[PDB]
RNA sequence: CAGCCACCCGAGAUUGAGCAAUAACAGGUCUGUGAUGCCCUUAGAUGUCCGGGGCUGCACGCGCGCUACACUGACUGGCUCAGCGUGUGCCUACCCUACGCCGGCAGGCGCGGGUAACCCGUUGAACCCCAUUCGUGAUGGGGAUCGGGGAUUGCAAUUAUUCCCCAUGAACGAGGAAUUCCCAGUAAGUGCGGGUCAUAAGCUUGCGUUGAUUAAGUCCCUGCCCUU
RNA sequence: AGGGCACCACCAGGAGUGGAGCCUGCGGCUUAAUUUGACCAACACGGGAAACCUCACCCGGCCCGGACACGGACAGGAUUGACAGAUUGAUA
């Protein structure tokens, strides 16, 4: 039905602070917040409430473009649309909440899967 | 390269008492030893002591990692009209 | 406080970064070696002393002030 | 502004953060003794430094 | 190509901070470094000092 | 009066010895009791490198070492005799520290 | 004669390395170097720094290796033995750790020692030894792959840094043609140090521990050398 | 044609490798880039165990750390740095 993070819903996990998120999220997480989120963190933060403040109703707010492949996606971040560099290009990526704890890199791919040609000269 | 006087002042002076400097070639080094009650940065030492070599006023050696520097009598002509000291007035190296 | 085998490959490394230096400082005037031994007395043997010691002595008092500075021996 | 970003990578560790005190090449560094010399130049000044070849 | 920026020569500025009886047109930053004789840049919205970067808003 | 112990440290075994048998020497013709010289444990540092510059050619290795030996001497003097005693010639290479 | 074989006495009757000629190779390295000629580039840089990615990318072929295919074993207890060597650093951030307490573990907190034959440390190592359970079953052999969770290093761990816990439980039943290394404290088994190292060994360089079978010959194969 | 020598030859053997899973290096393929050298005497070799750095490769953006000489512009200012708001991956 609804979404549930650990049993929690996505309201709930917007009201919680820092320090109860840290009990939900996972052993990586957890540790990355108790060390503590940096300058170029809060700016992308403060970008995403921006759009979000800024989107018409009913419709999606503009991308924000960032190089930051290693942020934690937040319960606020979700819903915002985020071009996450892949080393070449800005990958356009929809936050959903069930992205909620992994790292914004983990949908944005940097290779280009295989496809194999035949084999070249020699390759015995 | 743009460097404040008082920067530039404080190196020849440090250069023309001594009669010598020694830099470590580390553009990144916050502070020159000898300077460093003048703020002095490295890179700043490095260049100025660069452009006193290319104007012949002294002769440079350089040992794995580390530039040395000394005055020539050019230099010292130099360095005195520069910074208007007494004729008197000679680095140590002469000095002792 | 130091170890006393960093001590001593120290001070090797001194000696060797002291005779790069002579030998390329000294290497028209017939530098051939240093002898250090601990005042720190720096002995230099070479072929042509005079041209080494300079006009009274400004090279040889040169050599020692920029000795002392970069190895950070007291004045 | 530039000061801020120049030379502002953190260089506390890793191979970034060490090189040869006689060429500056940071690669086949000796730490051991504190000798921070790179093994080719290590092998040129072995026996000005003291090590002999007993073996 | 990314074009560098050029400054804008402005003739006799310190002209226009002073008027002749003197009166201070600029108002003057208040900072231990700066002192009177550095003035305070008046922009559309703020008073911004060049030396320190005091701004104080409108 | 004050015990003082002498550390010797070099690395000629020859030079040691002569430094270590003049300082007994002297300390027998002033005629101090003297404990002789205790020899510590050898240390050998080694450094095992590639001998090649590049990575070419058959993997063979220089074995270089530095083989450092230590010496100590307890004295039963006054601090002033002991000091006249160490004023003798030190041969080059061997670092003494005194201890009271 | 040179010397060879055996034996007595003897600690030992061939310990192991390092060094290493003349003359060469268009062998490797200009990506070790403030070694270097020439050429190229030099502000929209092939300089330099910063951010991100890559060097790891996967139908395949080859080489060095690690773990195994089990009972001469695996598991669970108990008992009992090393040696080499490192350890708090110019820049330089980063040391080795005893003891006490918390936690099931990885770990955390406190409090001390050591710049070292002084403290870790009598370096309570593994294999091995003594008992236990298993019972010829891809099985309690093997531990790949994979899910979930917890820590530590780090500015940053996703394309899993490393570590811990539960779970998952692949091939593999001794390997074709071919081919490597080796003769005594050697081969092989077994663990421990050093280098790399913020994080850190399936590599390498050393160390001990247990400890053999076979041979004392030949030019058959592969080569090298000499004479005609 | 004859004669010597060598466990990087064989003989007598031991332990293996070649087969499996995995680690790691090389080619190939793929890629924006998958940087590059090396083909008995290359292929856990470059002490090469690369998250950043290393880095040499790819995408993008700062900086000059272009000495010195000559000429020009300049104290009626050559030039330097910067708050905000835009802009930017970025509080370049
Ligand atoms: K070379
Ligand atoms: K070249
Ligand atoms: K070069
Ligand atoms: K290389
Ligand atoms: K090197
Ligand atoms: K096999
Ligand atoms: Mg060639
Ligand atoms: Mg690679
Ligand atoms: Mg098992
Ligand atoms: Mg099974
Ligand atoms: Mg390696
Ligand atoms: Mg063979
Ligand atoms: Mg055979
Ligand atoms: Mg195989
Ligand atoms: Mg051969
Ligand atoms: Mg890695
Ligand atoms: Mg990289
Ligand atoms: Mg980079
Ligand atoms: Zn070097
Ligand atoms: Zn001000």
């Amino acid at each position: 039905r609804k979404f549930t993070y650990r049993g929690v819903d996505l309201d709930q996990l917007l009201d919680m602070s820092y320090e109860q998120l840290m009990q939900l999220y996972s052993a990586r997480q957890r540790r990355r917040l108790n060390r503590g989120l940096r300058r170029k963190q809060h700016s992308l933060l403060k970008r995403l409430r921006k759009a979000k403040k800024e989107a018409p109703p009913m419709e999606k707010p503009e991308v924000v473009k960032t190089h930051l492949r290693d942020m934690i996606i937040l319960p606020e971040m979700v819903g915002s649309m985020v071009g996450v560099y892949n080393g070449k290009t800005f990958n356009q990526v929809e936050i959903k909440p069930e992205m909620i704890g992994h790292y914004l890199g983990e949908f944005s791919i940097t290779y280009k899967p295989v496809k194999h040609g035949r084999p070249g000269i020699g390759a015995t | 390269m743009l460097m404040p006087k008082k920067n530039r002042i404080a190196i020849y002076e440090l250069l023309f008492k001594e009669g010598v400097m020694v830099a470590k070639k580390d553009v990144h080094m916050p502070k020159h030893p000898e300077l460093a009650d003048k703020n002095v940065p490295n890179l700043h030492v490095m260049k100025a002591m660069q452009s006193l070599k290319s104007r012949g006023y002294v002769k440079e050696q350089f040992a794995w990692r580390h530039f040395y520097w000394y005055l020539t009598n050019e230099g010292i002509q130099y360095l005195r009209d520069y910074l208007h000291l007494p004729p008197e007035i000679v680095p140590a190296t002469l000095r002792r | 406080q130091i170890s006393k085998k960093r001590k001593f490959v120290a001070d090797g490394i001194f000696k060797a970064e002291l005779n790069e230096f002579l030998t390329r400082e000294l290497a028209e005037d017939g530098y051939s070696g240093v002898e250090v031994r601990v005042r720190t007395e720096i002995i230099i043997l070479a072929t042509r002393t005079q041209n080494v010691l300079g006009e009274k002595g400004r090279r040889i008092r040169e050599l020692t002030a920029v000795v002392q500075k970069r190895f950070g021996f007291p004045e | 502004g530039h000061q801020q970003l120049y030379w502002s990578h953190p260089r506390k560790f890793g191979q970034g953060s060490r090189s040869c005190r006689v060429c500056s090449n940071r690669h086949g560094l000796i730490r051991k003794y504190g000798l921070n010399m790179c093994r080719q130049c290590f092998r040129q000044y072995a026996k000005d430094i003291g090590f002999i070849k007993l073996d | 190509k990314k074009n560098k920026h050029k400054r804008k020569k402005v003739k006799l500025a310190v002209l226009k901070y002073y008027k002749v009886k003197i009166s201070r047109l600029r108002r003057e930053c208040p900072s231990d470094e700066c002192g009177a004789g550095v003035f305070m840049a008046s922009h559309f919205d703020r008073h911004y000092c060049g030396k320190c970067c005091l701004t104080y808003c409108f | 009066i004050h015990r003082i112990r002498i550390t010797l440290t070099s690395r000629n075994v020859k030079s040691l010895e002569k430094v270590c048998a003049d300082l007994i020497r002297g300390a027998k013709e002033k005629n101090l009791k003297v404990k002789g010289p205790v020899r510590m444990p050898t240390k050998t540092l080694r450094i095992t490198t590639r001998k090649t510059p590049c990575g070419e050619g058959s993997k063979t290795w220089d074995r270089f070492q530095m083989r450092i030996h230590k010496r100590l001497i307890d004295l039963h003097s006054p601090s002033e005799i002991v000091k006249q005693i160490t004023s003798i010639s030190i041969e080059p290479g061997v670092e003494v520290e005194v201890t009271i």
